[PDB]
């Protein structure tokens, strides 16, 4: 046997990650990297086909990272924030 | 007519003008006609065979998941769409279970949207009923399907689980009267 010489995940079980839930493209990104984040807080709006998830705030908290910019492809299971 | 009719179309009217012979009422239209428009249309269908759905017989099950037979094709686009291409069976299912947990609703547009979005949703996410029974997880659900326990969409006769919506939409809640009359008229003038 011989080889022939020729994006980051996320997390649903323990912490308190945002993983995409429908793959899609990015629209409007709100939250910066530092920024104080309180509950049901919108951060991140998606959008699919006929779909439309604006991403709200499950804790209340400051933002540790943003993992997309504007237009950015996203699958399901992806990191875009992760919070304490 | 007879090529652009059948299965989630609605009844050819071809095969109705012949089924009436004999019958006391007929059917008031031209037959030489819709066969020659028939031919017509067979052949411009060709033209559109990338956007056929993955029906080609009857379906029974259809009196189990109250699919709206115009939602059908739109709605193949979309899991097509997202990844879930092969897994439309799924789908069906799943459609099956959002009615039932909504309290056993009318399912036309938007209502089928909504329930189309939903049954889209908790099959990309291996959710279930019991997901949100005692769970009531925080989720990120679709425009449509919080748009719906807002109101947005109008009410439906059983209404909603009191306790089943709460979870849903924590924060800016429901909305009871039809959205008209609070909803203040569009400035015309500067959109001109
Ligand atoms: C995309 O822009 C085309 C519209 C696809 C959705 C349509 S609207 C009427 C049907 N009902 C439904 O729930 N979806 C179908």
């Amino acid at each position: 046997y011989i080889k022939d010489e020729n994006k980051p995940k996320a997390d649903k079980s323990n912490p308190s990650h945002i993983g995409a839930q429908m793959p899609g493209s990015v629209t409007e990104v709100k939250v910066s990297v530092g920024e104080t984040v309180k509950a049901n807080q919108p951060l991140l709006i998606t959008e699919a086909m006929k779909m439309e998830t604006t991403i709200q705030a499950p804790f209340d908290g400051v933002i540790k990272q943003v993992t997309v910019n504007n237009g950015d492809t996203i699958a399901t299971g992806d990191l875009l924030i992760e919070i304490e | 007519v007879a090529s652009m009719s059948g299965l989630t179309s609605q009844p050819s009217a071809n095969s109705l003008y012949y089924a009436l012979n004999g019958f006391p009422r007929h059917l008031r239209t031209d037959i030489e006609g819709m066969e020659s428009l028939s031919h017509y249309w067979s052949t411009v269908r060709t033209y559109y065979s990338d956007f056929e759905s993955d029906i080609k017989s009857p379906n029974t099950e259809i009196y189990q998941h109250e699919m709206p037979g115009g939602q059908y094709s739109n709605l193949s686009q979309q899991a097509k769409s997202l990844g879930l291409g092969e897994r439309f069976d799924e789908v069906k299912d799943m459609y099956r279970r959002v009615n039932f947990l909504f309290g056993d609703i009318v399912k036309v547009a938007p209502s089928s949207k909504v329930v189309g979005d939903m049954a889209l949703y908790m099959v990309q996410n291996d959710l279930d009923e019991q997901s949100v029974i005692t769970d009531g997880y925080k989720l990120d659900f679709p425009e449509s399907v919080v748009s719906f326990f807002k109101g947005e969409i109008g009410q439906p006769v059983n209404g909603f689980n009191k306790d089943l919506q709460a979870v849903i939409l924590k924060g800016q809640e429901a909305l009871t009267a039809r959205p008209g009359e609070y909803l203040e008229p569009v400035d015309f003038e500067k959109v001109r």
